[PDB]
């Protein structure tokens, strides 16, 4: 039906029915994750494994069948015989490392089953970076990618408790989303903060002028390198653009993107220059010296825009001396039969 | 081109050796089409919500609720087999709720009940918890009454200081005695001049006892998992070694997933050898594109063409009335024309750029057709899925963007069929939807004819 209240039940049924006790559980779950990377590593160690290799492999014994390796990652990793394979050396390992392997597992678990217990957390933060431009899924999921975040970082040896530790990596992950994905045109972090500190100096402006200030004390009230120029030109990036698709004039049935004009494409007009133009172009290019015009004809008019680079063997005297007498032969006959003087431009 | 390395009509088919650019004008950046590759695949819209829904109509699902059901949210529908029953077998293209859902794959029944002070509950659960088969109704018996009314065995958790007896490896270290010598036996007190065992009472923690440093001073679970415990399993070669052998050799999965017998699970607890082997099995359960996509894939409409033709004109006009109505689209589909696995998305073809432009207009005031924003919420989503597959995946959250992905395929296609998405606070306008670009108030085949 509508899709907040689902998730929001979703997630907080759930939690409803598997909340993680203050210290218990969330000790539990912690203690197992690390185990689980001890495990990974030394377990990378015995096989000659990459520990991503480790990683995956116990993920999808664990997270999901050949299914979920097959659509998610296109295909490098065999659905069937490649990850089998691999956990085939796993059961090999004696009494010693074996445990390593069932620990792995164990944890891998423990992890994503902390993560789901604290998603409430996100949700409760996500709550407040409402607002920002963000659709609050959209901004709960990159919070979400956060928490996944702090779970890699956190050091249960180091007493303090996830909850903490998660708000922090949380509110990085979604500030950033808010900054890259908010605006149509990327907008780096910097400028963002540079936007909020001109919003919030522009509001305490407002406070008692009674003139939304001119762009003079934006600058003042700013600091350091703060100017006319800089301010009217972060403003003018602030403004998010306008649906080229929107209702003009009279509602009734205006579309904004008709009346934008057209440049690259050629009115008539300027179809039929480049006709008569190349024509009696090609007509003077022909009827002289295939040398010094073709040279200053391709030099200019085929690559881009250097006299003596621009002859082949022949050095800059004989260069000037042909390009100057065809091109002054080439314009005073030019004259004679006036073509060309109704500048085509 | 680009870069330079070509600049006129000499050469005009070729490509430029660094850079990809072959040409005649821009018009080629207005007809030429992008696509995004989508993660887990979603549906058109179109082919969706239209009055007959083209694909309840030809998969025979609810025509227009269980779709809905499955399609957005979680709720799933059995693909190929699921062995274990509800009550009644496996259903073949029946859907269930998570809940149920829950209770089938992981095992039976999942009943934590953890006591309130430390020595009343604490007691009566554990000694009938650990090797003991807790029967149904179990009646634990102190605070209240703990009440476990499910199943097979049963695994406890922590405990305090009212007694230390018979626990696993926990406090072994704490006391010395037992861990740094054979001193287990004589932790018993006084009585024995006249497995675990400690001392009458003597400590109250979840710790290690370097120092009484790593601590956790707290509560004690009894959960009581339904599941069937095996200690001594052995070896058969029939089939592939099922389960475990004495002691040293262990063939089964570790804790997770591993299908030996019926029963499909299998958890390891390397305390005593006991390998915790719960019931349920292999049972698809699948919701979204995904599990019509399978659906669709699997019919061969030569044989639903068949089976209705007798539908048809056999039984009475109830049933074969719905099957005249069902065969119309089969028949059109195998007829002449292109199959039908195609009505799933999963490659979604992306409208030229010149046509949803991106310009510069007053005061140097910019414009781009609303197509561009609905673009970005797809790329977006569908990136952060898949990041979020990579990253670890937690099942409400994956679901939770398939959920946004899916709705933000629609956008895009057709807006307002199912809510309409919004620029941000300025204008709640429906963003044109290629749909809305077609049609519209004031759309294309519309002022095709309009007028020029
Ligand atoms: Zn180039």
């Amino acid at each position: 039906k509508i899709s907040t209240s689902d998730p929001v039940r979703q997630y907080l049924h759930e939690i409803g029915q598997v909340p993680l006790l203050t210290l218990e559980e969330e000790v539990e779950l912690a203690r197992k994750v690390e185990e689980g990377m001890e495990a990974i590593k030394k377990l990378s160690e015995i096989t000659g494994l990459d520990p991503d290799l480790i990683r995956e492999v116990v993920r999808a014994k664990i997270l999901g069948s050949a299914r979920v390796r097959h659509i998610p990652g296109l295909k490098e990793t065999l659905d069937p015989k490649t990850v089998e394979e691999i956990d085939q050396k796993l059961k090999s390992l004696p009494k010693e490392h074996k445990r390593y392997l069932h620990i792995a597992r164990e944890g891998e678990a423990a992890r994503q089953h902390l993560i789901e217990a604290n998603l409430r957390l996100v949700v409760s933060i996500a709550k407040k970076y409402t607002g920002r431009g963000l659709s609050f899924l959209d901004l709960i999921q990159e919070g979400n990618q956060g928490l996944i975040r702090a779970v890699e970082k956190f050091e249960y040896k180091r007493r303090f408790k996830f909850s903490t530790y998660a708000t922090w990596w949380i509110r990085q992950a979604i500030n950033r989303a808010i900054a890259d994905q908010a605006r149509t045109i990327r907008i780096p972090v910097h400028m963002v903060e540079t936007i909020n500190k001109l919003s919030r100096t522009a509001r305490q402006l407002q406070q008692e002028l009674g003139r939304e200030p001119t762009y003079e004390e934006i600058a003042e009230a700013m600091g350091p390198g703060w100017d006319a120029k800089r301010v009217e030109e972060t403003l003018k990036i602030a403004q998010e653009p306008v649906s080229l698709e929107t209702p003009i004039g009279d509602e009734k049935d205006s579309f904004y993107g008709d009346f934008i004009p057209d440049e690259h494409l050629p009115s008539p007009v300027d179809a039929a220059t480049q006709s008569l133009l190349s024509e009696e172009l090609e007509k003077a290019l022909s009827k002289l010296s295939e040398r010094e015009a073709m040279v200053l004809k391709l030099r200019k008019g085929l690559i881009d825009g250097e006299e003596v680079g621009a002859f082949f063997g022949v050095t800059r005297e004989r260069i000037r001396q042909i390009e100057n007498k065809a091109l002054r032969k080439l314009k005073y006959h030019e004259s004679r039969t006036r073509k060309l003087r109704d500048f085509l431009d | 081109c680009a870069c330079g390395k070509y600049k006129r009509q000499r050469f005009e088919g070729k490509v430029c050796e660094r850079c990809g650019v072959e040409v005649t004008k821009s018009i080629v950046r207005r007809y030429r089409m992008g696509h995004i590759e989508l993660a887990t695949p979603a549906a058109h819209i179109w082919f969706v919500k239209d009055v007959p829904s083209k694909i309840g109509t030809l998969l025979d699902l609810s025509a227009t609720e269980l779709e809905q059901v499955l399609y957005f949210s979680k709720y799933i529908v059995l693909d190929p087999k699921g062995a274990i029953l509800n009550g009644v077998p496996v259903e073949k293209r029946q859907l269930l709720t998570d809940e149920e859902y829950r209770e089938l794959r992981y095992g039976k029944q999942e009943t934590y009940p953890l006591p309130p002070g430390v020595d009343a509950l604490v007691k009566d659960g554990e000694e009938v918890v650990k090797g003991q088969e807790l029967a149904p109704g179990v009646v634990s018996r102190l605070d209240g009454v703990a009440l476990y009314r499910f199943p097979r065995r049963v695994r406890v958790e922590y405990v305090k200081k009212e007694r230390a007896g018979l626990r696993l490896p926990l406090a072994a270290w704490v006391e010395k005695e037992a861990y740094k010598p054979g001193e287990i036996l004589a932790e018993l007190p006084e009585p024995y001049l006249f497995g675990d065992k400690i001392v009458a009472a003597i400590d109250p923690e979840e710790e290690v006892i370097a120092e009484a440093e790593g601590v956790v001073h707290l509560h004690e679970p009894a959960s009581i998992l339904v599941v069937k415990a095996r200690v001594y399993p052995f070896e058969d070669d029939v089939e592939v070694s099922t389960g475990d052998r004495v002691a040293p050799g262990d063939v089964l999965a570790d804790g997770g997933k591993v299908k030996s017998d019926v029963y499909g699970r299998v958890e390891v607890d390397l305390v005593r050898n006991v390998v915790r082997v719960v019931e349920s099995y292999d049972i698809d359960a699948r919701m979204g594109a995904e599990a019509i996509q399978q659906l669709l894939k699997e019919l061969d409409l030569e044989a639903l063409e068949k089976e209705l033709l007798e539908e048809m004109k056999h039984p009475s006009r109830a049933r074969r009335a719905k099957a005249r109505k069902r065969l119309e689209v089969v028949r059109a589909f195998l007829d002449s024309g292109n199959r039908p696995e195609w009505m799933i998305l999963e490659a979604v073809p992306v409208l030229p750029p010149d046509l949803r432009p991106m310009v510069q207009v007053d005061g140097g005031r910019f414009a781009t057709s609303d197509l561009n924003d609905l673009y970005r919420r797809l790329i977006n989503r569908n990136n952060r899925l898949k990041k979020l597959l990579a990253q670890g995946a937690p099942e409400i959250i994956i679901r939770n963007e398939k959920r946004m992905l899916q709705e933000a395929v629609d956008a895009l296609l057709d807006n307002g069929r199912r809510g309409a998405p919004v620029t941000n606070p300025g204008s709640d306008r429906p963003l044109r939807s290629l749909t809305d670009i077609l049609s519209g108030k004031q759309g294309r085949f519309r002022q095709n004819l309009l007028g020029k």
